[PDB]
């Protein structure tokens, strides 16, 4: 519909990959959080009315090969590919939730929390350019506030 | 009893504002982490040297993922009702490890120093907590005290002492143990002493157990006193030491630990704790008395000074007139010719354990017990810096 803009924090810094790290390990970390993040978010919204991909997300990250859980094992750099796909597993959830299911969410008036969280996911994406500006068609206008 | 209109809304799943208020932390935390990434620029500039490509590189680290079954179990080591400790190997790396399988519910009460057992991390399933420790190889003290009932002299002096210094350091670090009990004191590679910890394993003895021609046939005090080591434990925990400051009301403090010590010394000389009861509640009893009921047999051999210890060790936990005041003066007892109080840690140990290989459980009642009135029958990295 919908709504926006109350707030938490400033500004945008954290998402950049720190120095001398396998980006893959680094990638692999962050990607996993966002998963659990929405999980906990949907769980208020839960019922009142992806399992695969989150698990396909799960199963990606829980693939030892694509995912150097272990040590300073680097990542296949198709892991760098495994993830570029693995990320996009995620935006599906945000949008629809935000598109259709935000409705409920705002009633909660926890909105300033989901706002920063959704805003969050973005910053990593475009700094790391993990997505195309064309597939951005559904979410385009809101971003334009900045 | 009037009427009311909130109105609109209800609270349904309204408990997941947790999911709001909580991910605050997630951010608050997310903030201060990568500020710890500013630990760079250590830059000791006393160094005019290279250059020469890079002064570093990193992986850097990872929280990866985890669980049990990255663990291969070796032997049941020892037990409590909270659960079994165990010897185990890491499957993923592999190495020597103490696993104490402890209990999550139902359970109550809801570094840089050589002197104790060194834990590393905790991991758990639903049911058990798993404590993963340095595995102390010499056995507990108790299992030593059993194999031979120590003839001591310098030995109990030795096995003690480092007790104190450790306990000192503990106390000095602002902690009382209130468990000083032989199975809970630990002998290392060197046969030296690290004493571990309770975990915290709780539950405790109160309030009072009150029951209310002949024959005979005991035939010796010591004979009679053989009734110990009774079903391993398999209910427990007995009050070996249990300085009498605990019951009834609030109390204790370091005096309990030294009491516990002196009490421990008493056995290890006598081959039995001062208060040994033949029944769980026949202590308190004599323990509530001592004095007249602190009792040394007529098997004669003791020091005047050594006897003096345990008595003033088992004298009251009494404050006011006195000092105690211990851990030194406890260093200052006449029972001690030396030592340096220093060289102690490397000094030929009264037993240097002799083993065949790295896994040898020959120092434990590996045994089998397996009673855990719990099981039906049927992880994470949030830590900070690096090791090591
Ligand atoms: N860190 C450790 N390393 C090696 N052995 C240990 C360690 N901790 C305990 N033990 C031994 O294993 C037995 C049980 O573990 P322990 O901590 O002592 O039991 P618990 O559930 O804490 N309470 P308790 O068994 O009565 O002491 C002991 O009697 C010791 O033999």
């Amino acid at each position: 519909f919908v709504r926006t803009a109350l707030v938490k924090g400033s500004f945008k810094t954290i998402v950049q990959l720190p120095k001398y790290v396998d980006l893959g390990e680094w990638i692999a970390l962050n990607v996993f959080e966002f998963f659990t993040n929405l999980n906990q978010f949907y769980g208020v919204v839960a019922e009142y009315v992806i399992d695969l991909a989150l698990t396909w997300i799960n199963n990606k990250v829980n693939d030892k090969n694509l995912f150097p859980t272990k040590n300073g094992l680097p990542f296949p750099q198709q892991f760098s590919r495994d993830v570029q796909r693995i990320m996009v597993q995620m935006f599906r959830i945000f949008a629809h939730i935000y598109h259709h299911h935000f409705d409920k969410i705002v009633h909660l008036s926890l909105e300033a929390h989901w706002n920063s969280f959704f805003s969050h996911f973005i910053s990593f994406a475009k700094e790391f350019k993990i997505i195309d500006r064309k597939e951005m068609a559904p979410l385009l206008p809101l971003i334009e506030s900045f | 009893k009037a009427a009311a209109v909130k109105l609109k809304i209800e609270n349904f799943y309204q408990s997941s504002v947790k999911y709001a208020i909580e991910r605050n932390e997630r951010r608050v935390e997310l903030e201060t982490e990568l500020t710890s990434h500013n630990w760079s620029e250590e830059r000791k500039s006393r160094q005019l040297s290279s250059l020469g490509k890079k002064e570093s590189q990193f992986l850097r680290l990872r929280r990866t993922r985890l669980s049990l079954e990255d663990f291969h179990t070796v032997k049941v080591i020892g037990k409590g009702a909270f659960g079994e400790v165990r010897l185990v190997q890491k499957k993923d790396t592999g190495k020597i490890y103490a696993m104490k399988t402890l209990l999550k519910s139902e359970m109550y009460k809801k570094s840089d120093s050589p002197w104790v057992v060194s834990l590393y991390y905790s991991f758990q399933d639903a049911q058990y907590l798993y404590l993963i420790m340095e595995f102390l190889p010499g056995g507990d003290l108790m299992t030593m005290l059993i194999r031979w009932q120590l003839f001591t002299e310098d030995v109990t002096r030795f096995y003690m002492a480092e007790c104190i210094l450790a306990i000192e350091t503990i106390h000095k670090l602002g902690f009382i143990h209130r468990a000083i009990k032989p199975d809970n004191i630990l002998i290392d590679i060197r046969g030296h002493i690290k004493l571990s910890d309770f975990g915290l394993s709780t539950g405790f003895h109160k309030t009072h157990d009150s029951n209310y021609l002949t024959m005979s046939n005991r035939q010796q005090i010591q004979t009679w006193r053989k009734s110990r080591r009774l079903m391993a434990y398999s209910t427990v925990g007995t009050p070996d030491y249990i300085a009498p400051e605990i019951f009834l009301y609030q109390g204790y403090g370091q005096e309990c630990d030294w009491w516990s010590l002196g009490a421990i010394m008493y056995e290890c000389l006598i081959g039995w704790p001062p208060f040994c009861s033949e029944t769980p509640q026949e202590t308190y009893r004599k323990i509530m008395n001592f004095e007249q009921t602190l009792q040394f047999p007529d098997d004669i051999h003791i020091s005047y000074e050594a006897e003096d210890l345990i008595r003033r060790l088992l004298t009251h936990a009494d404050q006011r007139l006195g000092r105690h005041g211990g851990a030194d003066e406890i260093k200052s007892h006449p029972f001690f010719r030396g030592v340096d109080w220093n060289t102690i840690r490397q000094v030929e140990a009264p037993y240097i354990p002799k083993l065949s290989s790295i896994t040898d459980t020959r120092f434990f009642p590996t045994d089998e017990l397996e009673n855990v009135p719990d099981s039906p029958a049927m992880i994470g990295y949030e830590y900070s810096r690096f090791d090591y």
